[PDB]
RNA sequence: CCCGCCGGCCGCCCAGGGAAACCGGGAGGCUCCGGGCUCUGGGGGGAGUAUGGCCGCAAGGCUGAAACUUGAAGGCAUUG
RNA sequence: CCCACAGCCCCCGCCGCGGAGCCGAGGGCAAGCUGGUGCCAGCAGCCGCGGUAAUUCCAGCUCGGCGAGCGUCGCGCGGCGCUGCUGCAGUUGAAACGCCCGUAGUUGGCCCCCCGCCGCCACGAGGAAACGGGAGCGCUCCAGGCAGGCCCGUUGGAC
């Protein structure tokens, strides 16, 4: 058969039960208008992956402290949110995983960190100049607006040298 | 016993509205910052009547 | 005009010789007086909510005689939980008598932790089970972010009693809605009625209050 | 016909405990009742109990102090993997935190703390809390 | 108790629950293979057939009214159904000997509404939605 | 005569249980839901019918469907 | 630049087409104003609407949901503790054989300190990957892939 089969493929949101809820309307409308979303499927992404942080953290937290399945997943899991600048450094147990929320992945966009910079005006304009590529990452042109930053990224984030 | 016997007003011609994310934008200010007394709803006759 | 107090508890409540509900409910003392309560919430931080208004008929002689029956929950999310029904010709008369009749009765609810222990606790101590009429009630701790896994009426009722993190299960025709809010407010006042190894420890009585 | 002396002997502590009472008999002596009270006053619900020798069918006199809430037995013994605990906890148990599993193992009686400190399995007799 | 729970007891408590599943109404109809020999359509979402007569049929006691509907043959079978279009006026766009497309109602196979012994309906005529033509999106002079 | 024990037949009843009527020598000790064994049921009609099999002198008994149809049928209690 | 030849992606120059539909507005279930018709025409998964205001039909205005996708039909899982091992019911709602004996079958009080055997628990060997889980790596992100950096565990692909 062509090679084109054994590619693999997956979905990455997931949408609510009980579509039709007042407070929940709301509460993403908010959401979506502090952060500038496109669409309802960012918000369904930002609490799948949250879901699998979850999830992981539960499994861990069910065992014994001194199992080395559990101090091996756990170190990676921390270190992952460490770098991701998801978590505070200064935490480092596991049971600080569970209270994390879908706001601390929505700061970490890139058009909050240009905008807490004071490099853009709102989240529409960083959107905007985003889309004409005008910004840049470590000397490298990124034109996603939902493209993550790391900590170690942020002070290198800045202007493109090209841009007009 | 004719079947369509049930089955005329021109269409009003107005601006588009700004679609994508603009739509969410005014959507957020019209019941988060924009005004819409006696509570609040959602174009009820008297809404309607102070606009027209 | 003013509050006259037409009770001992009430006049004491009236002088500032008793500073805590917690001293009251530690003595399983009745509550007649609505301003027994809301002098310890001067700031009316409890909040209200009308769960169902249901018309209910009599036959008689010349046509029906047409009733409104209310029920009513109130609560400062702290901890705190109260549930009263009124019946009346008139809505709105019903509705202050069931506010009324939420405000005189009302039950300390039991917080507790699901694994690690984390400043506030954040969900029941443990399992709480309530019957009324045929609906049973499960309420089942929950670890901290798992929000509240319940019914929109039953929601309700753990947010006011101030409650994060809940699994629940439901059992019966809980399509009654007076039969499911009592069913869980049993449960919620069951919970200070239950021992624990904690509370094993032995006290000897104190000749206060 | 009887069978299960150690859910009958439950059964009698949990209806005397009900009405406040201060001491129970229980008819038929095992060596598996004297471990369930061993361990039941290890962890301070019953207090002390004697047992009184006839020859036939020896019986049990125990003291009681309130604390407990409730007591029951698994009548088919099932096999419980070292790992498949937890599932049987949240099942039977009220809370994470003071509740106990009764299991039998190649080790002895035990509880489920003590099987999970030692990463073994086995059979599961009863629970109280 | 009432069920057996001995630990050597899995066979009789497989046998009880085979025997006894037989009696849901769905699990039988879906299980059983009398409903799929007796339904015109062989599992199959809509099937194609051809209109013989065009046919009003009453409504029941509480309403009043006269529904719009044709006799229908379906190629693959060669039996016969009572197939319903539902859109005002959609009748006259529907000819004698014309071929069709019909399709369920909402229930599987129980008649929807004061609608009596009628279970399918007409989505498609010559190759055109139905639903299209009312709105206009097209037009019929093919035919 | 009265004070007990075993066994049996009954009445009222605190807890508890239940949709309730009521049960309480359990219909209790159960969503805080695991003593052992056996049988039966899964919306209402069609229908205990048709077709086969076994038994029976017969009358009939045991076993026992489907198509099709239908939105309620039922229980305990309240006011008229 | 790439490519067997050509496209495509990407990079460099000169001009520079800015386009949203599908469903619905009585309840379940988030979302209301004139004109027609008059139990007719039609809507309606269910409850129901329509016999002169039709908040439900047909039109206009307005409004809501998802969104480059939306709606309809059939099937499977879930909903369903309405197939119940966990975990249903059996006085009156559907349902304890008229009663006894009884074989297969299922279930069987207490007691021995250590030996053998069966089940049981734990560990281990042995045995394909792909899939799934999972460690590390900025295909600009991502769905993915096993890459990749220079001054690399013997760079890595562990389990
Ligand atoms: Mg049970
Ligand atoms: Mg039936
Ligand atoms: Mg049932
Ligand atoms: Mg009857
Ligand atoms: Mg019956």
């Amino acid at each position: 058969p062509r090679i084109s089969r054994h590619r693999n493929s997956s979905k990455t949101y997931s949408t609510p039960k009980k579509p039709f809820t007042k407070p929940r309307l709301d509460a993403e409308l908010k959401l979506c208008g502090e952060y500038g979303l496109k669409c309802k499927r960012e918000i369904y992404r930002a609490r799948y992956m949250l879901a699998k942080i979850r999830r992981t953290a539960r499994n861990l937290l069910t065992l014994d402290e001194n199992d080395i399945k559990r101090r091996f997943e756990g170190a990676a899991l921390l270190r992952r949110l460490h770098m991701l600048g998801i978590l505070d450094e200064e935490k480092d147990q596991l049971d600080y995983v569970l209270g994390l929320r879908i706001e601390d992945i929505f700061k970490r966009r890139l058009q909050s960190v240009i905008v807490e910079s004071k490099l853009a005006k709102s989240v529409h304009h960083a959107r905007n100049m985003i889309k004409a590529r005008h910004i840049s990452v470590g000397g490298q042109i990124v034109n996603i607006p939902s493209y993550m930053v790391r900590i170690s990224n942020t002070s290198r984030v800045a202007i493109a040298d090209t841009s007009s | 016993t004719s079947a369509g016997k049930v089955r005329k007003k021109e269409k009003k011609e107005k601006p588009r509205p700004p679609r994508g994310r603009a739509y969410k934008r005014l959507l957020y200010n019209k019941n988060f910052v924009d005004d819409t007394h006696n509570g609040r709803r959602l174009g009820p006759n008297n809404l309607l009547i102070r606009q027209k | 005009e003013e509050w006259h107090p037409s009770t001992k508890l009430g006049r004491l409540v009236k002088a500032g010789k008793i500073e805590s509900l917690y001293d009251i409910f530690k003595y399983s003392l009745p509550i007649k007086e609505t301003e027994i309560i809301d002098y310890f919430f001067p700031k009316s931080e409890l909040a209200e909510e009308v769960c169902n208004i249901m018309s209910v008929q009599k036959q008689t002689t010349a046509g029906q005689r047409t009733r409104f029956r209310a029920h009513v929950i109130v609560g400062n999310r702290d901890g705190f939980i109260g549930y009263g029904a009124g019946v009346s010709k008139e809505v709105a008369n019903a509705i202050k008598k069931a506010a009324k009749n939420a405000r005189l009765n009302i039950v300390p609810v039991r917080r507790g932790f699901w694994g690690g222990k984390l400043g506030d606790p954040h969900t029941v101590s443990s399992k709480l089970s309530g019957k009324c009429g045929s609906v049973r009630v499960r309420l089942i701790p929950a670890p901290r972010g798992a929000g509240i896994v319940a019914s929109p009426t039953v929601a309700k009722v753990l947010e006011f009693a101030g409650v994060s993190d809940v699994f629940t299960r439901q059992s019966g025709h809980s399509r009654t809605l007076m039969n499911s809010v009592g069913a869980v407010y049993n449960a919620l006042k069951s919970s200070y009625s239950i021992l624990t190894p904690d509370l094993w420890k032995k006290e000897q009585l104190d000749h206060v209050q | 016909v009887r069978i299960n002396v150690l859910r009958d002997a439950l059964k009698s502590i949990c209806n005397a405990q009900r009405i406040g009472k201060k001491q129970v008999i229980v008819r038929p002596s095992s060596k598996v009742i004297i471990e369930f009270l061993q361990l039941m006053q290890k962890n301070g619900y019953i207090s002390d109990f004697a047992v009184v020798d006839n020859h036939r069918s020896n019986r049990i006199v125990v003291n009681l102090i309130g604390r407990l809430n409730k007591a029951g037995v698994i009548s088919p013994r099932f096999d419980i993997p070292a790992n498949d605990i937890e599932k049987w906890v949240v099942n039977l148990l009220p809370s994470r935190l003071f509740g106990h599993i009764i299991l039998t193992t190649s080790q002895g009686i035990m509880d489920h703390i003590e099987a999970q400190h030692r990463q073994i399995g086995g059979k599961v007799i009863g629970y109280f809390y | 108790m009432s069920k057996t729970s001995g630990l050597y007891t899995a066979r009789k408590l497989r046998t009880v629950r085979r025997v006894n599943r037989w009696a849901d109404k769905k699990y039988r109809k879906a299980h059983l293979g009398t409903w799929l020999k007796a339904n015109p359509l062989e599992g199959a979402c809509m099937a194609r057939g051809i209109v013989t007569q065009k046919i009003g049929i009453s409504a029941k006691q509480p309403n009043s009214a006269v529904r719009k509907a044709v006799r229908v043959q379906l190629t693959k079978n060669s039996k016969k159904i009572t197939a319903f279009v539902p859109r005002d006026g959609s009748i006259t766009y529907i000819d004698n000997n014309d071929e069709v497309l019909v399709a369920g109602f909402g229930r599987a196979g129980r008649a929807v509404g004061d609608i009596p012994g009628c279970r399918f309906k007409v989505i498609k005529v010559a190759g055109i939605g139905l639903l299209a033509l009312f709105l206009r999106k097209r037009e019929k002079r093919a035919r």
